[PDB]
């Protein structure tokens, strides 16, 4: 259920 | 939070199919 | 006086993917006029 | 009064310089009015939500038991696939994962009627689409990167060195490649390039990424320009002026130092940076996709130059389209950083074929072929507007005229 | 063009000397006639009525007369009189069939299409004549003028090079195509080729020339003239018998036909005026510029005619109305002035056409008669059978 990836948006 | 749970859900049910079409149209119209 | 370039595109064309002597000018008028 | 024979070439001249200045006017035409959208195309196709969808089998199947087709825009597809199938991630630094996953998703949502993968014999038998250095024969058959453990310090082979591509050909593009390295000191090279056939005026994109340890050392991109003066048409210098006045403003114009040699490739508006701290990647990141995006926007309504007989313009410009290649082909050669890094790890007899082969290959004598696909169109179209055959007509005219009675 | 950069002296010369009255000079090459579109006023392209319905009725007023007076004295009158009221015929016809070919381009009521297509093929069919092929080979002609070996919906000219290689095979000048061409260019029967013309339509009622996605148009095409000639051409014999045919249709047939060719061989060919091949200098400007003859009738011929002999104007701007094709013509002869060539309509200029101007050489670009130049390259005959003693 987390994101675990980067995005230019924190 | 439901995003990414169904993130997971979507993608393992897509290429569940997917590899199973792909094998099955090998098999019978490339191997010949 | 697209057509002259549009005479060699096709020719051109002729190499990539992979009687009839009105048959290009029809096909390109019909294409400049009912747009 | 009366005309000269000179001014009519001025005349001519004239004509078709404002001809291509409203062609070009045309192209940056859609870009000008929001910027933004170039980068937040994801975050507004989740917006929008799942689409239902309403072809005849998926409503008389959702009628008869329960269930309900949904349908998901290409941006959306191709962020939940991301780093899809790559057989080294999970040991890709987060960045590059992103960065790939964007790069890859444009070329599959954009081009897609007309995207081919390059010839296998080119690439694929030598074994170069996954290159390990503690297995230079494949031996293992390509498991390499699963079977041999990674040696410790000191031991025959430290550091290791592994290789990942994936080229394609299209319908503008003669190549688009990219390419992954890892080594085991804690270095990570990301390089993107992307070169449209040799019958396209148009410029050279390029990427190129080294982080070292998590902290991103070097980036630049650019669109290398190929006329003999090193200079784009005007739409790709507004477009670039536009973006970078965009997601760039507010951050370092002072870093955006020229390397030494790039100096004879780069276009007046390439980007290196060693960046600062997050704002400037995250700046930086959003730029490149924004400008990859555009690039290939741009590129989907271009036209070959045809030499006519007895036109020596076009024969000029073939050549000067030739040669701009061939320069920044041989300008790469000796960007002695990856060359190295590749030679004191693999040898050199294997470099150098594989340098030669692959990362700069130009014979103009070639150029692979592709596969329009386009009818596929129509397929969908009418699966979501069929077409009943003259006894469905007569059922639908008795159903609404005895509905209608009310 | 042929005569480039000479003194006023030798072009005026050669001016009285062929029956022109202003030779050209010399157009720049790299250029298209679409441009000089930008050198006319706005306001010539407007739409007004008046003009469209005086150009339709003042050749149908010409015809209905010299059809009231040829039946009132059907065939009492001597030869002289049913000369007369045939050429007076055969006139209207040409200006109703100018108009016809105005419908056939899209440019006489725009805004009423399918009455302009109607009008068209009503007034093109008792010609014999269909619209859309019509449309197709003018098309074409527009698009390869003055091409050597491509213009063949044009006076395209007989060559000294495949005439040599008729008379090789031929073994003499006596064959059958040998006297053939030798009455159709030499007698003033050559005032009526375009009878050929109308044969080359009708592609050999073969639709396999023409894209598919157009045949029911092209059928259709085809089917006015049959019909005329399937329902009129028997009334006309049926109720008039031999002579109440040929003093009723065929004489006004054969002026119409008169017009037309001397119209289109007078616009296009001249000894100033080259026939460069593809690849050789064939350049499209200087071909629709430099290679185009103005002809000038009176007055009352030309509002006869419906300004059929203006032909420049409407090459550069070719939506250009029919009625604005005079005035157009003066404001072009003031920028390209140096340029152009005119002519105007006297026996000189026919004599020198039928008697002097026959074969084409290339190699001097010029226009020879066709005896001197027969026996000139049979003398060469002679000389290369004594180059093949051995
Ligand atoms: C009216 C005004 C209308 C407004 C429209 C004006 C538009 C002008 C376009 C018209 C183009 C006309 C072209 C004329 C033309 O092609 O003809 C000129 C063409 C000559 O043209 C060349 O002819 C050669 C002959 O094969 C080849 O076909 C060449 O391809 C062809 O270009 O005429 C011929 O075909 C001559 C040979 C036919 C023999 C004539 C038969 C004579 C029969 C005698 C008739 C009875 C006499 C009593
Ligand atoms: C008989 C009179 C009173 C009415 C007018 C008749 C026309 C409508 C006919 C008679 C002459 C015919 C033409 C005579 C010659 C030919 C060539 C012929 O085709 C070929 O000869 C093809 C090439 C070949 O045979 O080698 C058929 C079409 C066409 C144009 C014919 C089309 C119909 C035409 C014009």
């Amino acid at each position: 259920t987390t994101g675990f990836g980067w995005d230019p948006d924190g | 939070k439901k995003s990414f749970k169904k993130k997971y859900k979507d993608k393992a049910i897509i290429y569940y199919e997917v590899g199973k079409f792909v094998l099955n149209y090998f098999l019978n119209n490339q191997l010949t | 006086k697209t057509y002259k370039f549009e005479k060699l595109i096709t020719n051109y064309k002729k190499m990539q993917s992979f009687f009839g002597t009105y048959y290009f000018l029809q096909k390109l008028l019909s294409k400049y006029l009912d747009v | 009064s009366p005309l000269s024979p000179e001014d009519i070439m001025r005349l001519v001249q004239q004509h078709e310089d404002v001809a291509a200045a409203a062609e070009s006017e045309q192209l940056v035409a859609q870009f000008r009015d929001d910027p933004q959208g170039l980068y937040e195309y994801v975050n507004r196709a989740y917006a929008e939500g799942p689409r239902r969808v309403t072809t005849p089998i998926s409503l008389l199947q959702e009628e008869i038991t329960g269930a309900v087709t949904e349908s998901y825009p290409a941006a959306v597809a191709n962020d939940i696939i991301g780093m899809g199938s790559w057989r080294l991630k999970d040991d890709v630094d987060p960045v590059i994962e992103f960065l790939v996953a964007r790069l890859e998703g444009c070329w599959r949502e954009i081009l897609d009627t007309d995207l081919c993968l390059y010839p296998r014999e080119k690439w694929k038998e030598q074994g170069w689409d996954l290159v390990d250095s503690m297995d230079p024969h494949q031996e293992l058959e390509g498991f390499s990167y699963a079977d041999i453990p990674d040696p410790a310090k000191g031991e025959a082979g430290y550091p290791r060195l592994q290789l990942e591509n994936r080229v394609y050909c299209s319908k503008v593009f003669r190549k688009l490649h990219v390419e992954v390295g890892l080594r085991q000191d804690g270095l990570q090279v990301l390089h993107v390039v992307v070169y449209p056939r040799y019958s396209y005026d148009m410029p050279i994109f390029g990427m190129d990424i080294v982080m070292v340890d998590g902290r991103v050392t070097l980036a630049v991109v650019d669109c290398c320009p190929v006329r003999a003066d090193l200079k784009l048409q005007p739409h790709y210098m507004e477009t670039m002026a536009l973006l970078q006045r965009t997601f760039l403003e507010g951050t370092d114009p002072a870093l955006r130092r020229i390397p030494e040699w790039g100096s004879k490739i780069f276009s007046p508006l390439a980007l290196c940076i060693t960046p600062s701290g997050p704002e400037e990647l995250a700046a930086f990141a959003k730029y490149a996709v924004a400008l990859h995006r555009a690039y290939l926007t741009m590129s989907l309504n271009a036209v070959p130059v045809v030499a006519g007989p007895g036109d020596r313009r076009e024969a000029a410009r073939l050549q000067e389209i030739q040669d701009g290649q061939k320069r920044f082909c041989d300008n790469q050669l000796v960007n002695k950083k990856t060359r190295r890094v590749l030679e004191v790890a693999m040898g050199v007899e294997w470099t150098e074929a594989y340098m030669s082969q692959l990362m700069f290959d130009f014979d103009p004598k070639y150029e692979p072929p592709y596969f329009d696909a386009s009818f596929e169109k129509l397929y969908t179209y009418f699966d979501e507007n069929p077409s009943f055959g003259e006894m469905a007509d007569e059922a639908m005219e008795l159903e609404r005229g005895a509905e209608a009675e009310r | 063009t042929s005569l480039d950069g000479l003194p006023e002296t030798q072009k005026y010369v050669y001016a009285d000397e062929w029956g022109f009255s202003r030779v050209g000079a010399d157009f720049p090459p790299g250029s298209h006639p679409s441009l000089f579109s930008q050198l006319l006023p706005q306001a010539l392209f407007a739409f007004d009525a008046r003009a469209a319905v005086a150009a339709v009725a003042v050749p149908l007023a010409a015809m209905a007369a010299g059809y009231g007076w040829l039946w009132y004295m059907h065939s009492i009158a001597p030869v002289w009189q049913q000369a007369l009221c045939a050429a007076l015929i055969g006139t209207g016809y040409a200006g109703l069939f100018k108009v016809a070919h105005e419908c056939a381009m899209m440019r006489f009521i725009p805004q009423m299409p399918g009455l302009q297509a109607a009008l068209g093929t009503l007034l093109m069919a008792p010609a014999l004549y269909s619209l859309p092929s019509w449309r197709l080979h003018h098309l074409h002609h527009l698009l390869h003028t003055n091409m050597l070996w491509q213009d063949v919906w044009g006076w395209h000219p007989l060559t000294k090079v495949e005439l040599a290689d008729e008379m090789v095979r031929s073994g003499g000048s006596g064959g059958a195509a040998m006297a053939a061409a030798r009455l159709v260019l030499t007698t003033p029967i050559k005032l009526f080729a375009s009878v050929g013309h109308w044969l080359r339509s009708w592609d050999g009622l073969d639709l396999r020339h023409f894209h598919p996605a157009s045949y029911v148009e092209v059928l259709s095409g085809w089917a006015a003239p049959l019909a005329f000639a399937g329902l009129v051409l028997p009334a006309v014999v049926s109720a008039g018998g031999l002579s109440g045919f040929v003093s009723c249709y065929l004489a006004p047939w054969l002026v119409f036909h008169f017009w037309l060719s001397v119209l289109s061989l007078t616009a296009h060919t001249a000894p100033h005026i080259p026939w460069r091949a593809e690849g050789d200098g064939w350049d499209a400007g200087r071909a629709a510029v430099a290679g185009t003859v103005t002809l000038r009738l009176p007055r009352p011929l030309e509002v006869l005619l419906n300004n059929a002999n203006y032909m420049l104007p409407q090459a550069v701007a070719p939506g250009l109305p029919m009625w604005s094709a005079p005035a157009a013509y003066a404001v072009l002869a003031a920028r390209l002035g140096p340029y152009l060539t005119e002519a105007s309509m006297s026996l000189k200029l026919l004599t020198n056409h039928v008697t002097r101007w026959q074969i084409y050489d290339e190699e001097a670009h010029t226009y020879r008669p066709m005896e001197e130049v027969v026996d000139e390259i049979e003398a060469d005959l002679q000389q290369l059978a004594a180059a093949a003693q051995q």
